[PDB]
């Protein structure tokens, strides 16, 4: 049964009507917020008088 | 709506009006049966006993 039975190309298309686009870009941006927060404090007691 | 293409168009913009409500039509046909073949002696030769 040696024979060619199919085969597969490469061909490709000419996109001068723009048909396909490919990939799309835009541009994007992120947020990102750090409130600094109070601290337990530190003390030292001593007298009034 | 998924492809762009340039269309050059050519649009026609034109009547044609009959006047006059007067023809002869005549179905010519048999030319080569004519010229090609005999006419006068062909006959006469059919007529052989």
């Amino acid at each position: 049964d040696l024979a060619v039975i199919g085969f597969e190309l490469d061909t490709r298309f000419t996109n001068t009507n723009r048909r396909q686009r490919g990939h799309l870009l835009q541009t994007r941006a992120l947020q990102f917020r750090h409130p600094i927060p109070m601290h337990a404090p530190v003390t030292l007691p001593m007298d009034t008088m | 709506g998924h492809q762009v293409t340039r269309e050059i168009a050519a649009i026609p913009f034109n009547l044609h009006v009959n006047n006059i409500p007067f023809a002869l039509e005549f179905k010519i046909t048999g030319f080569q049966k004519v010229m090609g073949e005999t006419q006068f002696n062909g006959k006469l030769a059919d007529l052989k006993p």
